[PDB]
């Protein structure tokens, strides 16, 4: 395989909003989950949103419940992460992720437990 | 162990699986058909070394420790072995916990895609339980 495209990264002024696109080729119904995961200049990556495409079961890292939102257009395999009300402590790498296997839902956040990724977009607050 | 389709469904029948987590039996057994053709003994290896156990297909990177998958988590707390055996118990509870986590029998790739949405309860048609 699956490769993912990310797009929409930019700069923004904190309290902006910005809307990241993750576009999946290479299978549509088989992907599970669909993940933004994101990685802030010296430090790990962190898992930010996760949707669980056959149902639409969204998780949330704490730091960005309600300003973040991640949705999907299932038959395009695309993923979205709007960003809504952004802070400075955002400023990261974006990083697309995704699995052709279901994953516990209490994992769904952990960067190994996905097995494709994106190359990552900038995102600067 | 390959089990009669109206043999299975009085056996998930016992193990309380009719309506678990709102799933009628027939969406089990079902699930069972596609996933393993109701063989307890299928096997199917992974491209991440995960394996693939039992009648509904329990994958060993998260619910079952089969101690050759790397980034196991072992969640039902049991070896895989047991998953292989002829009595369907420790599939049939480590599925009540799969069906569990939180997005129902989306978790079997097998039923998503031949049973979900269609008329399950063809599966225990004719089995008189």
């Amino acid at each position: 395989d699956v490769q993912l495209v990310e797009s929409g990264g930019g700069s923004v002024q904190a309290g902006g909003s910005l809307r990241l696109s993750c576009a999946a080729s290479g299978s549509t119904d088989s992907i599970e989950y669909m993940t933004w995961f994101r990685q802030a200049p010296g430090k790990a990556r962190e898992g930010v949103a996760a949707l669980y495409t056959h149902t639409g079961n969204t998780y949330y890292t704490d730091s960005v419940k309600g300003r973040f939102t991640i949705s999907q257009d299932k038959a395009k395999n695309m993923a979205y992460l709007r960003m809504d009300s952004v802070k400075s402590e955002d400023t990261a790498i974006y990083t697309c992720g995704a699995t052709r296997k279901y994953v516990p839902v209490r994992f769904a956040l952990d960067q190994s437990s996905y097995d494709y990724w994106g190359q990552g977009t900038q995102v600067t607050v | 162990k390959v089990f009669g389709r109206c043999e299975l469904a009085a056996a998930m029948k016992r193990h309380g699986l009719d309506n678990y987590r709102g799933y009628s039996l027939g969406n089990w057994v079902c699930a069972a058909k596609f996933e393993s053709n109701f063989n307890t003994q299928a096997t199917n290896r992974n491209t991440d070394g995960s394996t693939d156990y039992g009648i509904l297909q329990i994958n060993s990177r998260w619910w079952c420790n089969d101690g050759r998958t790397p980034g196991s988590r072992n969640l039902c707390n049991i070896p895989c072995s047991a998953l292989l055996s002829s009595d369907i118990t420790a599939s049939v509870n480590c599925a009540k916990k799969i069906v569990s986590d939180g997005n129902g029998m989306n978790a079997w790739v097998a039923w998503r895609n031949r049973c979900k949405g269609t008329d399950v309860q063809a599966w225990i048609r004719g089995c008189r339980l």
